[PDB]
RNA sequence: AGCUUGACUGCGAGCGUGACGGCGCGAGCAGGUGCGAAAGCAGGUCAUAGUGAUCCGGUGGUUCUGAAUGGAAGGGCCAUC
RNA sequence: UUGAGCCUUGAUGUGUAGGAUAGGUGGGAGGCUUUGAAGUGUGGACGCCAGUCUGCAUGGAGCCGACCUUGAAAUACCACCCUUUAAUGUUUGAUGUUCUAACGUUGACCCGUAAUCCGGGUUGCGGACAGUGUCUGGUGGGUAGUUUGACUGGGGCGGUC
RNA sequence: GUUUAUUAAAAACACAGCACUGUGCAAACACGAAAGUGGACGUAUACGGUGUGACGCCUGCCCGGUGCCGGAAGGUUAAU
RNA sequence: UUUUGUAUAAUGGGUCAGCGACUUAUAUUCUGUAGCAAGGUUAACCGAAUAGGGGAGCCGAAGGGAAACCGAGUCUUAACUGGGCGUUAAGUUGCAGGGUAUAGACCCGAAACCCGGUGAUCUAGCCAUGGGCAGGUUGAAGGUUGGGUAACACUAACUGGAGGACCGAACCGACUAAUGUUGAAAAAUUAGCGGAUGACUUGUGGCUGGGGGUGAAAGGCCAAUCAAACCGGGAGAUAGCU
RNA sequence: AGGGUGACAGCCCCGUACACAAAAAUGCACAUGCUGUGAGCUCGAUGAGUAGGGCGGGACACGUGGUAUCCUGUCUGAAUA
RNA sequence: UAAGGUGAUAUGAACCGUUAUAACCGGCGAUUUCCGAAUGGGGAAACCCAGUGUGUUUCGACACACUAUCAUUAACUGAAUCCAUAGGUUAAUGAGGCGAACCGGGGGAACUGAAACAUCUAAGUACCCCGAGGAAAAGAAAUCAACCGAGAUUCCCCCAG
């Protein structure tokens, strides 16, 4: 499902709203893409589905972090 | 982004120093090729360390002992009577070998391959100076009296 | 035809007229004005049509309010679109 | 390949009084010259074509401040600068070509594997495009929710409010 | 041939045939929040949509309106 | 019962017996009544627990003004001969009642909308795998042998067995008439009628599902239901109407 | 208290008030054994793609309104006693 | 505890018991076919078909036990590739399903009311889904208040329609 790996987001739900106040039902979905991080300690690429701020996050954070985050929780990578 | 370089990086590089760099660059190519590494506090501390402590240690070894190079024979006199005949113009002319093991015998250990000869195979008797390169900047000057046996 | 701004501002005894919202007539009181020598007359036009509630909002004035306090924003009140 | 900003630095700027293609301000009267002078041959930069500037050199070692007609003094020295421009370095954007490294692959081969799924590996092709997310304009009976007045010698039509 | 099972069997629907139009394959198109699947283990002599409806003789003029296709100069024009 | 007006030939009721429609809760107002009275009264809760505590609060004794503010006055206005609203009369808490408000709000009654499920044993299409079509006609392509040509073409006899071909039973259907119409039957019977080797028909299994399917298209069919199935729920929808 | 008994029972029966009862298994509450766990003192640290922001939406009684505050799908982004 | 019993329709027959091993009541045990999460594979539930191991003095046939998936942990193995990861096998522990309401979270209508209707209402209701407990949730101030102070969360009566 469209969940980040990294973040954990889930698509939520919302209104469009119109110029004349109708709501309509509707999803913001995540900006989750899927690529492929090299990691050094292992030496290995581990390809993860990540929003475009799991990657913001990534690059903060490291990837290592990350991996032992969700290694920690039993997020399968 | 602010990669630490680890190479020549061509546009950007001096092997080792603090650059902003887009993230695409950084993530794609610069830190899975080698070539960079994210600066994150310890490490730009510990990478720093020892290579600006290296800098400081080459050179301060270096300049001391050519300086005690420089100083070495206090007499800075080395003589010499080789063979030769009646009015100047010796027998044999000496070179740039024999004195190298001559100072060995007196003083400085100083080789072939540093001392500069302006007179070339020094073919005259009388007063003559062999200035030693003990350093690309500093000149030992040991003046020699060539007697004519 | 001459001079003019009463096509004033705050009120208003009393009435008329409507289910109400509302609409109309009004002598007189105060302030300031015009015309007239003066008595006086003038709060639009001989009268009866020429129109649109509330909300929401715009503009000018007034500390009346102004969520700790001093301001301000917003609101109110008066004028008005 | 293309603009701006900034630094250094070199130029740049004729009512008219008038020898002066001088903007202001301002401390000051010596700068200047043989770390090889005025004047001139000559080309160029510049031009409101009025008259500056100026590489090399024959020449060869002087040129000039308050003075004077001016609103002002003499870029002879200098400082801070407005307008306008010249070279460099540097700071960033724009566009086109080229590249491999993200991503796509419903190309080939290998492995999990006695498997036309999937994943991993090698390689080919494409490649900052495509594709997806948020935002945004357009289109949108494909679909949905609804509205579509009253009087009226029945209703409609006409008329009226 | 088909159709209103249960008042309509027909001139209606279909049809072979014709034309227009889309589609270069990961095809258009359709079902599907997606994955995927049908199209098709097909490849433009194919496939989808639309109209007309064997065959014969034919199919005239109009591009101002609505649509579609194409163009990019100028006007207007969102987020930023 | 509804009506201007019903013996009305307008509605309802075959009859009996049983059930069947103005309620309940909480607020607010007025009337009656009871307590206390410029005061009345507690709520939650504690609890020897319908007692007693608990006065947090509410209502009243003061209004005017948009408000600051003023106060038996206040607002308007520069100010009122003035004018508006007040002053000059008891309230409050129970209990009973009449209204009102919010809830299904006197009872019964829609067509419909939405949400979640069950249905392709009927029928519509499709997929797979098996069956069925008595009997009789017609006589295409092709072929063979003669004729014919330079070789073809063409032509005659024999053969051959094509076809959404012909006639006609089973089989599928349903054009007409009559009966039937509280049927034998919630669609049939009887007498004729169309197709009957095909775009046929049939058995067994499978697949498609509700704004969805399927449709040689009729708005047809989707379990005797279809301009949006059935079941359950929102739900006592709503009903200015009977 | 109540129920039954051939009609209506304090004294007919079962019961009720009251007083007692558990070999065994258990719930709760104390006490206690062991295991695990850690008290207390001094000093230091004191939660970053976060708070906040732009866009879209939602929750707050509060419908974007002058709208504080919270939540976040998207793009960003601090100070750190 | 006991002089009466072998449940009812429901009588019989055949018996058991009367001072304690009849019956009845309670605690703890034993047995507990087949289906059902169903768990060895399958299936049209209550049926069909196995494999592996241990044992069976007529071992040519029987009896017993184990064999589901997933998660976690460990051991032994193990590709493309060298190391290694993926994968494979075995073992240990746990889970799975049902249940009326209450609780938290993920989604979420419309009829209705507005005397029409679209913002609004109904209503974060109905319903669907996930999860947990005997309760859940929340909770120990980056909270109010207001120049005085209060001191986590939850529930009730006011505030106050």
């Amino acid at each position: 499902s469209r969940v980040c790996q990294v973040t954990g987001k889930r698509p939520v739900t919302g209104n469009n709203r119109s110029h004349a106040l109708n709501a309509t039902k509707r999803r913001f979905l995540p900006n989750l893409h899927s690529h492929r991080f090299w990691v050094e300690s292992e030496k290995r690429f581990v390809t993860l589905r990540v929003s475009a701020k799991g990657m913001r996050v990534i690059d903060k954070k490291g990837i290592d972090t990350v991996l032992a985050e969700l290694r920690a929780r039993g997020e399968k990578y | 982004m602010q990669v630490i370089l680890l190479d020549k990086v061509a546009n950007l590089g001096s092997l080792g120093d603090q650059v902003n760099v887009k993230a695409g660059y950084a993530r794609n190519f610069l830190v899975p090729q080698g070539k960079a590494v994210p600066a994150t506090k310890k490490n730009i501390e510990f990478f720093e360390a020892r290579r600006a402590e290296l800098e400081a240690k080459l050179a301060e070894v270096l300049a001391a002992a050519n300086a005690r190079a420089e100083k070495i024979n206090a007499l800075e006199t080395v003589t010499i009577a080789s063979k030769a005949g009646d009015e100047g113009k010796l027998f044999g002319s000496i070179g740039t070998r024999d004195i190298a093991d001559a100072v060995t015998a007196a003083g400085v250990e100083v080789a072939k391959s540093e001392v500069r000869l302006p007179n070339g195979v020094l073919r005259t008797t009388g007063e003559h100076e062999v200035s030693f390169q003990v350093h690309s900047e500093v000149f030992a000057k040991v003046i020699v009296n060539v007697v004519a046996e």
